[PDB]
């Protein structure tokens, strides 16, 4: 996507020397509202509610987990997937960019 | 049609009857034609 | 100035004005928090605002530089290592509960408004309500 | 940022407000537990 | 016969123009090749 | 027949316009008449009159969803309490 | 729980909230008898707040100048 | 058209405010005072009177 | 008819209205406990007239002298009203009370006429 | 609506003054002869409207006076 | 400020 984040990626993994980029490589990396709950008033048709996209996306775990769920998952696994899919995003991006 | 048919202007109005007979003078006058009036009215309806 | 500050005319809406009595004929006021677009700004500043408190670490332990009176042996607990986490928490838990809050707040208003002319008295004791009031119940 | 310093630096207030929140944020360490799962 | 406001957590939040200022704790160690 | 009617309804509409116009004039003289022989009563019943509907037209103000959204309305320092004071009696009723 | 979450619409809470200081009193009817009848009772107030000459002069100040 | 609450006692307020407003002479009404009278309209009411006395008083 | 006594109350109630009534003329409303006294007499009038709705207690009230005495007071102000006789002027700013209580008196009048 | 206050104010001095509502009496007796001069005006021209319809049903009158002789 | 000096004129005014 963008220079420095190629270089960032690069170096994160030790891999930085075995890549070389070409000419035009670098040339081109320097560049209504739908009532869906009803808490407030009456509610409208669920298959309205339906038709409309949801996005969360500020949450990490969605908008809901049930409590029993929630009250019995594991915590390792958890932090490795948060690991690996909020920091280490960059250098596995580039490693299915380049690197074959 | 067998109902008077509510409206939303104004259909009548009363007449002051506390202003002073000597200063308003010419009261008398309107009643007497609305009296007229009404006779009239009833004749043509009959 | 010096001649007559009013001038009433014949527009009354000039002469409700000029009198103090202006927007005492509109059902409701002009507010902001109307439009779709302020809601919709709104809402993205709160979702920035959770977003940036979910991006934070569990391990949010705070040194609070009164620990020196406590003679720690790195065997105890500090009596204050969670004190920003519980911060965190409260303003993230607080920020995901805003509809809720705003819930029992309207159903707080709606029961309160319903019962104006019953429960405060310079609404109550008014020649119009008493006559209204009066006017339903009329057998 | 830059013009602050400089100000403070040189010397040029006669005192400096001093209000800091006497805490600051640190990781700190995660172990796990070591009563191992049932898993029913 | 005052407006009591919400508390200004300020040590939670980061810093929006130069992050590289934030505590240890809050930074992310990605900037600096150090995430693996 | 149309043309007559719509000429009679709007003579008869002018001619009541013209009578309110005249019951108002009434009213206003009727109130200087009033006022001119007994002052004192009138004054305080205008004064006690204009005091309770100013009072009356004020009843509403906390009511347009900024002071609903926003907690001022339902903070305690508010030295009148006549909003969060009811909020026992409503929970006991069960509807809150 | 099942409480949404604060992005999604509605978010608004005075959307349909009526104050009892506007709730449309009752007043004169103004009824209509034909075109020549004027011996007939042109009013029906039983139940109303305000008398007929009143609620005249606030229809005379309001539309009946809204020209 | 529709008379609430609000309405009536905004209507009642303004009339004795504008009434005590004149007893103070501090309100200048000519404009209504004299669209009131239309002293135009009032000349030509007479004229149309006399015109019709005059009819009336030749069909004898 | 089956609580007695009742009518006694709304009997209290209900005079001073007529005191209010004939010095009704004028602006008499200026207190606040003037209007209260006012308010509490046109709602025991009404509550009068919708027992008078019934056949006992209709019974129970033609058998009182004050309530017929009332009624004519406040039909021959009515009365005074109509003809316009500058005796008794009614006083504009008054008018809406007035109104009201001319239709209870009616009400109550037309109850009694089928027992005079 | 702050101009109303000052009137209050004036009203209420004027209430606690004893010599001083002659003067209020007779300013408001030329208001009221203001008014009445309005209110003939107005008469005035009531007048003349109903001496339109009036002509207007007279015409009336004469075409059912030719359908009775009919 | 002024509408003081206009409401006591006018008072000064009727009360003369």
């Amino acid at each position: 996507m963008g220079y420095y984040d190629v270089l960032a990626g690069l170096s994160a993994l030790e891999k930085s020397s075995q890549v070389v980029f070409s000419a035009t490589e670098l040339q081109q990396l320097t560049q209504k509202r739908v009532a869906v709950h009803g808490y407030l008033g009456g509610k409208v048709s669920l298959a309205d509610a339906a038709q409309v996209e949801y996005e969360v996306g500020h949450s990490l775990l969605g908008s809901y987990v049930p409590r029993q769920q929630l009250e019995a998952l594991s915590s390792v696994d958890f932090s490795h997937h948060f690991h690996r899919t909020l920091e280490c995003k960059a250098a596995l991006e580039t490693h299915d960019v380049f690197l074959a | 049609q067998t109902n008077p048919v509510p409206v939303t202007y104004p259909t009548d109005a009363y007449i002051p009857t506390y202003l002073p007979d000597d200063k308003v003078s010419n009261l008398a006058d309107l009643k007497k034609l609305i009296e007229m009036d009404s006779r009239l009215d009833l004749y043509l309806t009959r | 100035s010096e001649k007559k500050p009013i001038k009433i005319s014949a527009d009354f809406n000039a002469k409700a004005k000029s009198l103090g009595l202006e927007s005492k004929f509109s059902n409701a006021t002009k507010t902001a928090l109307g439009d779709p677009d302020t809601e919709i700004r709104i809402s993205a500043r709160i979702s920035n605002r959770i977003n940036e408190l979910e991006r934070l670490p569990a391990n949010l332990g705070t040194y609070s530089l009164d620990d020196c009176l406590e003679f720690i042996t790195k065997d105890d607990l500090s009596s204050r290592m969670d004190t920003f986490k519980i911060k965190a928490l409260v303003e993230l838990k607080s920020l995901k509960l805003l509809t809720k809050q705003k819930s029992i707040r309207q159903k707080l208003i709606n029961n309160v408004a319903s019962q104006a002319h019953h429960n405060i008295p310079y609404l109550r004791d008014s020649p119009f309500t008493a006559a209204a009031q009066r006017s339903v119940q009329i057998r | 940022k830059r013009i602050l310093k400089e100000v403070i630096l040189a010397k040029k207030v006669s005192k400096v407000p001093i209000n800091n929140v006497r805490a600051f944020p640190v990781l700190q360490t995660n172990y796990n537990g070591s009563i191992p799962v049932v898993r029913a | 016969n005052v407006k009591k406001e919400f508390p200004v957590n300020l040590t939670i939040k980061k810093n929006v123009y130069d992050s590289a200022q934030d505590f240890n704790a809050l930074q992310d160690e990605s900037r600096n090749s150090r995430q693996i | 027949e149309e043309e007559t009617d719509a000429e009679d309804t709007a003579k008869l509409r002018e001619i009541t316009k013209l009578a309110l116009q005249l019951n108002s004039s009434a009213q206003k003289y009727q109130f200087f008449h009033e006022l001119s022989l007994h002052p004192r009563e009138t004054l305080t019943h205008y004064l006690w009159s204009s005091k309770q509907n100013e009072l009356v037209l004020q009843g509403d103000q906390y009511f347009n969803e900024d002071a609903a959204r926003t907690s001022d309305i339902y903070s305690n320092n508010n030295n009148d309490r006549s909003l969060m004071g009811n909020i026992s009696l409503l929970y006991s009723q069960g509807r809150l | 729980s099942n409480i949404p979450d604060p992005t999604l619409p509605p978010t608004e809470m005075m959307t349909r909230f009526l104050h009892p200081n506007w709730y449309a009193l009752p007043t004169t009817v103004w009824l209509k008898y034909g075109n020549y009848n004027s011996w007939a009772p042109s009013f029906n107030e039983n139940g109303t707040v305000v008398d007929s000459t009143t609620r005249g002069l606030i229809w005379l100040e309001r539309i009946g100048y809204m020209d | 058209n529709n008379v609430t609450l609000k309405n009536l006692t905004a209507f009642q307020l303004l009339s004795q405010r504008e009434n005590i407003c004149e007893l103070l002479n501090l309100v200048e009404s000519t404009e209504r005072h004299n669209s009131i009278i239309n002293p135009e309209r009032q000349r030509m009411s007479l004229e149309e009177m006399k015109k019709m006395l005059d009819a009336l008083k030749n069909e004898r | 008819r089956t609580l007695p006594d009742l009518l006694p109350l709304f009997k209290t109630f209900i005079l001073p209205l007529e005191r209010i009534v004939e010095g009704l003329n004028k602006s008499s409303i200026c207190d606040s406990k003037a209007m209260d006294s006012l308010q509490m007499g046109l709602n025991a009038l009404l509550i009068l007239r919708n027992l008078a709705q019934d056949t006992d207690s209709v019974q129970i009230l033609v058998k009182d002298r004050e309530i017929k005495s009332f009624i004519l007071f406040i039909l021959k102000k009515f009365q005074c009203v109509a003809t316009g006789d500058n005796k008794w002027q009614l006083y504009e700013g008054n008018a809406t009370f007035f109104n009201e209580l001319t239709h209870y008196t009616l009400d109550l009048m037309e109850a009694i006429s089928s027992y005079i | 609506s702050k101009l109303m206050e000052c009137v209050n104010d004036a009203v209420q001095t004027l209430l606690q003054g004893d010599d001083k509502l002659g003067k209020v009496s007779d300013k408001s007796r030329e208001i009221s002869e203001k008014y009445i001069e309005e209110s003939q005006a107005i008469i005035q021209e009531l007048v003349k409207l109903t001496m339109e319809k009036l002509e207007s049903k007279f015409t009336k009158l004469c075409d059912l006076e030719t359908q009775l002789e009919m």
